[PDB]
């Protein structure tokens, strides 16, 4: 609750670099559940927010 | 960043997870680090635009784990997560914290 | 009179480890159950006495 | 009533002369036969000395010989030199050994002549292969002879046993004959004139051999003693590191089938939980590396017990390995110097390239923890805060020893390493100063000791001023009280006596979870235990200086973070030759009253920062963390079953998570197994290591040639308990031998079992191993009454030294520092209390001790004395007898096995009634009069002295207790309370427990609280005199054990005990004059 | 992990006991339910605290 600021910028920061990525991209980029699948650790996010 | 040793005394000095003891539950504060912020930093980028699959790993006691599982559901879509491990992620939540 | 404030809840890989154990020994039952079976009929419809 | 026989046979052995004569010496209770007892003595001493046969009058007083009791056999036999030899060319027809010079590293660790190493006498030494024992070479020789030659005839497995000891001593003497025997001195050192010709380690190889061919009883002990005793003839530096390192591997590929857990310090609570081993593949490349080192070495036999091992990897002839593990340590020890000794610690690799993060973290949680500990009583102003330094001042008895310095009391010079005589004598000449902690740096840098352990590596110790410790006294007593309480100290958490000696890991063992265990004994050169290690503890000094209002405390703070200022900067006095040489070593090591919970902090801090990186890429649930010293355990859980690639990545992370912090280590991750310095665990059973040298020891200590042999006799019940067996004769002939006195050149006394067995400060050993024994008869209470009278005795050097004028100061400066205005009614009761810690000074108890034996010596030799009267334990136990009535029992077998090396007639006990789940005071320490002296101080008194002390009217109580540091108005106010009414019970219940080993030795190993012994102990209740039922119960559990341990069946008891014996015995109570020797005590946990 | 419909697996046989040895088998009943008995203690959770 009060890293409010602090994640809005990250949400920010996170969606722009995201899109312009997606701009260099020149292949359809569509979406499948794969057979495998990255890990992801929670406490990761926690780090990171 | 933020410098960690900060956080880790304030998280740890209000969370107080000593205090709660069962009586041999080492409770002290796990990942916070550097070097796991930018590793997931990069996961979900790379994993929106390769479209790559991700699944969730986290521990239920960790309640924390699952406070910022929250946001990562909030900000990253849903169809992005293999549905087992979402559905257990969102689980946890509802049966430890919203209800 | 030893007891309090302590619950114990079986891991699920204890579970799954009973559970698998479990089905084994009731799959080896009925496998050998329905090998004997059929020798034991086969040798009655052979004749062999 | 055998080993006198054993000790006859001996002497007729050795000198075997017509003018060897033989002449016991008997007593006996009864006055008339006592007088026919001094009779034969006197014929006995004038035929000797007119030299007559002797064996014509032990006839005509057969009475004598078969009801009197014997004391002690004299022995008339000239020098008769070099008798060793004319026995030892029969046994030594074999080939010598040859030495290779090409197998250590270095240059003097091999096993080369002594001409070659050291030319001059004035630049030899010793040192490097003292034995440090008083006892000689021959000694061994002579006894192993012996039990050849009384075994020299027998046909049977016995031969077996015969043939192979026999071609194991023929090696050993093959090389003796081929140059001599080295002949000890009066000091039993060995100087240059005797190894001049000679190789330097052929004394300590020997002594090892020997102890290692007495030690064999099987055809794999007689590879594994083949093996190492002609491959420690030359490698002595690179062998008990080698056999012992596979075994932290093979720990880690047992498969559990049953459990054993822990609860509180003793409990237990078994499983029959199964689990799996989950051993990586490269594990298995490591051990096959250390095996074809161990082949390269020169080793056969012995990587093809390991290698065949492997195929079924079974715990039940796993017990082989364990044997193993313990027959690398009776190898000797690697004495080598002190610098190349230091060098294996002073090498450093410190980099600007480690993490802050990690540095950082670290730091933090070792200051947060420093206020844990110390935040309530830096807050409620403790007194122990407040007057840190009388309260070390009163400690310093329980300090290390520095370094020697010369004083003089009055018209003496003594060279004491005591600091309490340190701080005596710089009161005088103004050099007491406290407040100023003195510099370690160039112009005053530090000494050194040794810290050594066979197969490892030599620690260092410093050696330090009397100011550090005064300062960090206080705080790391009130840091230990922390402790007690917290679980993941395991040097500590306990009920006040006890440690965590089972462990506590396989509470949370399963298919699921891992266990990372960590040695971290190499640690104290390292980066992280310099600057941030101390910077931590210097900001929670600063945050509880501002946590307090108080003064005293404040200062005590500052000093102690002064300590930690000048630590951080340390110069190390280090020898070599002539010159000297002083190190930067601006880090950490023992010697202090600090490094043991502060190392134990730094690790745990170190671990739970290092732990949150394997969250980066996995996801548990810490469990468990233990940290002790040298090792370290954590368990840890996951949200899934465990494989071998989590295992090795798991493995891999924590290998390189400890590189980040510029720390080595050998991580180590397993699923069912540890190893570690005091124990480890296979498949769910705890062993131990039975690695301690009889015949060698580490260094030279003070005490006797008299203590040694029950020190001996101790060291040798331990092993056995642990596994490794020697043969017990060679153990009785040893304490025959050192127990042997020279009343002449050449008369010799030799006492007997009925003195050197008996409970006493001389009781040496018992008949029947694991069983102490009582006297139900006359003559065990008659002598026990007797040396009782003789126990107390004097030293002068201690009463001229109390006599002078500094010790009058310090006792002056004692009391006006605590209390005046008594000066003839208390001052002299502290002078009395500090004489009780001037006998820590050695040279004060051998004058005693000496006494004391000098003292039995001259009743040995003359007729007995009947003591008046002076109660003691058997003129209890000659009571309780009478109305005791036995029955056969039969008793199920229902408990589990869990420790497999024990004879099997202790396991028989334990596979019948239970394993011990409490702990009694040992040391009275939980008695509420003791509470106030573990309040104020941290002083013993010794539960005799307690027992006396309540005894007395309720006047002298208070001065004993005001003597021990002890204020005036607590004291007033226990006498008040009457709690000592309700604490005679407590004193006395440790009392007869420390009197009969109960908390020493086997019959720690045993649950006295029992469902199943109680039921065959029917003693109906009484009431209203507890003392006599405590007793009798104990005695009559006690009768049970011993006849289980000696026959192994099992019996009944009854006791419908008189009202009138119980009150006749209610006032024997607190009368009794009894004591037990120190040296006895054989602790199974070393 | 998600699987394909490329993929298999193979059921147990978990019919119940064809046979009855709960009736007048005793000495077969009595070692069936002692492997169950202490196959039982081995995942029944130890009283940690």
């Amino acid at each position: 609750s009060n890293r409010l600021g602090q994640l809005v910028d990250l949400t920010r920061l996170l969606a722009y670099n995201y899109e312009t990525l997606m701009a260099c991209i020149t292949m359809n980029m569509q979406h499948v559940q794969t057979l495998t699948t990255e890990k992801l650790q929670l406490t990761s996010v926690t780090s990171l927010c | 960043l933020v410098s960690t040793e900060a956080q880790i005394q304030k998280m740890s000095q209000d969370l107080q997870l000593e205090a709660l003891t069962i009586q041999s539950e080492t409770q002290f504060l796990t990942g916070i680090n550097s070097q796991a912020a930018n590793d997931c930093f990069k996961t979900l980028i790379a994993a929106m635009l390769s479209q790559r699959t991700m699944s969730l790993d986290f521990v239920t006691t960790n309640y924390m784990s699952l406070i910022s599982g929250m946001w990562l559901l909030t900000v990253v879509p849903n169809d992005m997560f293999i549905r087992e491990s979402l559905v257990a992620c969102q689980l946890a939540i509802i049966n430890t914290i919203i209800y | 009179m030893l007891i309090g404030n302590a619950t114990v809840i079986p891991s699920p890989q204890t579970l799954f480890h009973y559970y698998n154990v479990n089905v084994n020994f009731h799959s080896n039952y009925n496998e050998r159950i329905n090998d004997a079976v059929a020798i034991i009929t086969a040798a009655n419809r052979l004749n062999l006495y | 009533g055998k080993y006198n026989l054993i000790l006859s046979e001996y002497l007729s052995f050795i000198y075997n002369s017509q003018s060897a004569v033989q002449i016991p010496i008997y007593y006996s209770s009864n006055s008339e036969l006592e007088n026919r007892c001094i009779e034969f003595h006197s014929k006995c001493l004038e035929n000797s000395k007119n030299g007559l046969s002797l064996k014509k009058l032990f006839v005509e007083y057969s009475d004598v010989i078969e009801n009197a009791t014997l004391l002690s056999i004299l022995s008339y036999s000239y020098d008769k030199y070099n008798a060793v030899e004319r026995k030892l060319v029969k046994y030594a027809k074999g080939k010598p050994l040859e030495a290779d010079l090409t197998v250590n590293e270095l240059d003097y660790e091999n096993n080369k002549i002594t001409s070659e190493l050291f030319p001059t006498a004035e630049e030899y030494t010793d040192l490097l292969m003292d034995p440090a024992i008083l006892t000689s070479l021959s000694s061994n020789l002579n006894a192993v002879m012996f039990w050849l030659e009384k075994h020299e005839n027998d046909v049977a497995e016995k031969l077996k046993i015969y043939k192979r000891r026999l071609d194991l001593f023929t090696i050993v003497a093959s090389t003796v004959n081929k140059y001599g025997v080295p002949r000890h001195n009066a000091k039993y050192r060995y100087e240059y004139e005797v190894m001049k010709d000679k190789p330097y380690y052929l004394v300590t190889w020997a002594n090892s051999s020997i102890e290692m061919l007495m030690s064999v009883f099987s055809h794999e002990d007689y590879l594994i003693a083949r093996e190492l005793i002609v491959l420690s003839y030359s490698n002595r530096s690179t062998l008990a590191k080698l056999v012992s390192s596979p075994m932290s591997i093979l720990v880690a590929l047992v498969d559990i089938n049953g459990t054993f857990i822990t609860n509180e310090e003793l409990e237990l609570e078994f499983s029959n939980k199964y689990v799996r081993a989950i051993v990586p593949d490269q594990t298995f490349d490591e051990l096959k590396q250390m095996l074809d080192n161990m082949r390269k070495a020169g080793l056969t036999d012995i990587p093809k017990m390991i290698q065949d091992w492997l195929v079924d990897c079974s715990i039940e002839k796993f017990p082989l390995m364990a044997k193993i593990y313990s027959w690398s340590f009776h190898v000797g020890f690697r004495k080598q110097k002190m610098l190349d000794a230091a060098l294996d610690q002073l090498k450093t690799e410190y980099t600007e390239d480690v993490d802050d993060e990690m540095y950082r973290e670290y730091t933090m949680l070792i200051r947060d923890e420093v206020v844990k500990m110390l935040e309530e009583p830096v807050k409620h102003d403790d007194h122990l805060l407040q007057d840190s330094e009388l309260a070390g001042l009163l400690s310093m008895s329980s300090a290390s020893n520095g370094e020697s310095r010369q004083l003089k009391f009055g018209r003496k010079t003594i060279f004491s390493t005591k600091k309490n005589m340190h701080v005596m004598d710089d009161m005088a000449n103004g050099r007491y100063t406290p407040g100023i902690i003195p510099p370690v740096n160039v112009d005053k840098p530090i000494p050194l000791g040794r810290r050594d352990v066979p197969g490892r590596r030599t620690r260092i110790i410093f050696i330090l001023p009397y100011e550090y410790f005064i300062a960090q006294h206080a705080v790391v007593e009130k840091m230990l009280i922390y402790a007690k309480h917290t679980r993941e100290y395991a040097e500590f958490y306990s009920q006040s006596n006890q440690l965590l000696s089972y462990g506590d890991v396989t509470r949370f063992l399963s298919n699921n979870s891992m266990v990372l265990y960590t040695d971290v004994s190499q640690w104290d050169s390292s980066q992280h235990n310099t600057q941030p290690f101390r910077k931590g503890i210097i900001m929670g000094l600063d945050m509880l200086a501002n946590m307090t209002n108080d003064a005293r405390v404040i200062q005590t703070l500052n000093l102690y973070k002064q300590t930690q200022i000048n630590l951080m900067d340390s110069y190390v006095q280090i020898p070599d030759g002539n010159v000297i040489k002083k190190i930067q070593y601006g880090a950490v090591a023992s010697g202090e009253k600090q490094t043991k919970a502060a190392n134990s902090i730094a690790n745990l801090a170190l671990i739970k920062t290092v732990l949150s990186r394997i969250s980066n890429k996995y996801s548990f649930a810490t469990k468990i963390i233990r940290v002790d010293g040298d090792d370290n355990y954590a368990v840890l859980q996951f949200n899934t079953e465990v494989t071998k690639q989590m295992v090795q990545d798991v493995s891999n992370d924590v290998r390189e998570t400890y590189a980040r912090m510029n720390t080595k280590v050998k991580a180590l991750v397993s699923t069912v197994g540890i190893e570690i310095a005091k124990r480890y665990i296979a498949g769910g059973k705890i062993f131990f290591r039975a690695g301690i040298n009889l015949l060698n020891n580490e260094k030279k200590g003070q005490s006797t040639q008299w203590d040694q042999a029950a020190v001996l006799y101790s060291n040798y019940i331990v092993n056995r308990l642990r596994g490794f067996e020697t043969d017990r004769e060679f153990i009785l002939t040893k304490i025959m031998q050192m127990t042997s006195v020279a009343i002449t050149g050449s008369l010799r006394l030799f006492p007997s079992e009925r003195v050197l067995t008996t409970n006493s400060t001389f009781k040496v050993f018992d008949s029947e191993d694991f069983i102490i024994e009582y006297g139900t008869t006359d003559d065990e209470v008659y002598i026990q009454r007797a040396f009782m009278s003789l126990s107390s005795q004097k030293s002068g050097i201690a009463d001229e030294i109390a006599a002078s004028s500094t010790f009058k100061n310090y006792v002056s400066r004692l009391s006006e520092q605590l209390l005046f205005s008594k000066n003839n009614i208390v001052s002299r009761g502290i002078a009395l209390t500090e004489k009780a810690k001037l006998n820590s000074y050695a040279p004060i108890s051998l004058e005693k001790r000496r006494a004391q034996i000098s003292a039995l010596l001259t009743m040995l030799q003359k007729p007995v004395t009947f003591k008046s009267s002076k109660i003691t334990i058997n003129d209890i136990l000659r009571d309780i007898k009478p109305f005791f009535t036995v029955n056969e029992a039969h008793l199920p077998i229902q408990y589990q096995k869990f420790m497999p090396t024990l004879p099997d007639n202790v396991q028989y006990i334990i596979q019948c009634i239970g394993s011990r789940t409490y702990q009694i005071e040992d040391d009275g320490s939980k008695s509420a009069i003791s509470r106030l002296i573990s309040k104020y101080s941290v002083y013993k008194p010794s539960i005799e002295e307690l027992y006396k002390v309540i005894s007395l009217h309720e006047n002298e109580i208070q001065l004993y207790l005001i003597s021990l540091g002890i204020p005036k108005i607590d004291a007033d106010t226990y006498v008040g309370s009457k709690i000592y009414s309700q604490d005679k019970y407590r004193i006395l219940e440790s009392y007869v427990y420390n009197l009969l080993s109960i908390n020493y030795g086997c019959y720690q190993l045993f649950d006295f609280n029992s469902p199943d012994l109680e039921k065959l102990i029917r003693i109906p209740f009484k009431g209203k005199i507890p003392a006599v039922t405590f007793i009798l119960h104990l005695y009559a559990k006690l009768e049970v054990i011993n006849h289980a341990i000696k026959n192994g069946s099992w019996i009944s008891l009854f006791c419908n005990y008189p009202k009138s014996e119980m009150i006749k015995l209610w006032k024997k109570m607190w009368n009794i004059t009894s004591l037990r020797s120190p040296y006895t005590n054989a602790n199974f946990f070393q | 992990r998600n699987l394909p419909s490329t993929a298999r697996y193979i059921r147990p046989n978990l019919l119940q006991d064809r046979l009855n040895l709960h009736d007048n088998f005793e000495s077969l009943w009595d070692t069936i339910t002692t492997s169950n008995y202490i196959l039982a203690r081995s995942v029944v959770p130890d009283l940690k605290e």
